[PDB]
């Protein structure tokens, strides 16, 4: 399992 | 001793190329284990070495589809970043992130990894107590303040901790 | 997949109020609680990404993370007549999506 | 959050009508959702977006178009009204975490 989607930069 | 894996994310966009391509690996220790093309002919997260062909058919279709999903986060912070930075449009960038996990003897967590970085040069990196911020230059400041105020840190963090460090024992024991 | 397991709760106004939401997801759990007030859109109460198993919310709520019971709680200590509403738990289902659960409506008397 | 506004509040559709409901949201969040919810119970998904240009299905996108112009403004196309469609539907912005909605759009099909 990968990391989550990310936050918006 | 100690252990680790790593996932390194690549998106470039080139001059009037179309879509920018994206590109993720993961390292285990240090060995390649998996990888994804944007450039293949069928995109998809792949077993780079013969032990990771012992996961179920369901395991690479929702890795697959994450893969997708991060194709589109770039797209789109890619434009982001061209704002922040006040570039053209036309012309050719590269953001990546790399995020991952140590072990220790002990199998528990020994440091947890979140950062970006934008044309080469660094973004923002999550720091080793997971909780603040590295911002590199003043865009990067903007990130930060929303990212403190979101609290991605515990966001992160949470995955840091737990799921990835159960990932990397699931690997350890395959081969 | 997140479970709350009754779908209408009665409370006396002035006692306390708790939601009961169970969570089966495989992946990193991130929770959430929304109020939703009549005729009205879904409201944030708390999240919970990591950390203290208890996290505070806004008007006196709080909830309580458990791995090892697959849940996450909702309590308010002395509800009033305001909180009669809609409460969903939610899970972000792979993020950044969001699953909702069926809902519970809380009435106070 | 105040900063996502639908457009209309409520609205009263004809059996095969084209119906476009708007969202717009000043948070500068790169995802925006849609969606339904019909029995005061459980909200589905019915379209999403990443950020402008970018338009993914949802758990029930049959019958639904969607379109991400820009930033700010997502909006989702009933091709041709039916009353299955008849529902409350919700628009929120996101980035990332925590996810923000709209007052709602009361939707009625008449046939």
């Amino acid at each position: 399992q990968l990391s989550p989607f990310p936050f918006d930069l | 001793g100690p252990h680790s894996m790593r996932y390194y994310e690549t998106a470039t966009s080139r001059r009037g190329l179309g879509e920018p391509r994206y590109t993720s690996v993961g390292y285990v220790d240090d060995k390649e284990f998996v990888r994804f093309d944007s450039d293949a002919e069928n995109p998809r997260y792949e077993p780079q070495v013969p032990w990771m062909e012992q996961e179920g058919p369901e395991y690479w279709e929702r890795i697959t589809q994450v893969a997708k999903g991060q194709e589109q986060w770039f797209r789109v912070n890619l434009r982001t970043l061209l704002g922040y930075y006040n570039q053209s449009a036309g012309g050719t960038h590269t953001l990546q992130r790399m995020y991952g996990c140590d072990v220790g003897s002990d199998g528990r967590l020994l440091r947890g990894y979140e950062q970006f970085a934008y044309d080469g040069c660094d973004y923002i990196a999550l720091n080793e107590d997971l909780r603040t911020w590295t911002a590199a230059d003043m865009a990067a400041q903007i990130t930060r303040r929303k990212w403190e105020q979101a609290g991605a840190a515990e966001y992160y963090r949470a995955y840091l901790e737990g799921e990835c460090v159960e990932w990397l024992h699931r690997y350890l024991k395959n081969g | 997949s997140v479970t709350q397991p009754d779908a209408r709760v009665t409370v006396s106004e002035g006692a306390s109020l708790q939601l009961r939401c169970k969570y089966s997801y495989s992946a990193t759990p991130y929770l959430f609680w929304y109020v939703q007030y009549p005729r009205q859109g879904p409201q944030l109460l708390l999240k919970y990404y990591s950390g203290d198993p208890v996290v505070q919310g806004v008007n006196g709520f709080e909830a309580e993370f458990s791995k090892s019971n697959s849940s996450f709680h909702l309590r308010k200590a002395s509800v009033h007549r305001s909180d009669s509403a809609v409460y969903f738990c939610a899970v972000s289902d792979p993020p950044p999506l969001l699953t909702f659960g069926s809902g519970t409506k809380v009435i106070v008397l | 959050e105040a900063a996502v506004t639908q457009s209309p509040r409520n609205k009263v559709a004809v059996t095969g009508e084209k119906v476009t409901l708007s969202c717009n949201q000043t948070n500068n969040h790169n995802n925006m959702y849609w969606y339904r919810q019909d029995t005061g119970h459980e909200l589905r998904l019915i379209y999403y977006s990443y950020g402008a240009g970018s338009t993914e299905k949802g758990d029930i996108p049959d019958g639904y178009k969607a379109s991400r112009p820009s930033q700010e403004n997502f909006s989702l196309t009933l091709e041709s009204a039916t009353p299955s469609q008849t529902s409350v539907y919700f628009c929120a912005s996101g980035g990332g975490g925590t996810l923000y909605f709209g007052a709602g759009t009361r939707l009625s099909v008449l046939s």
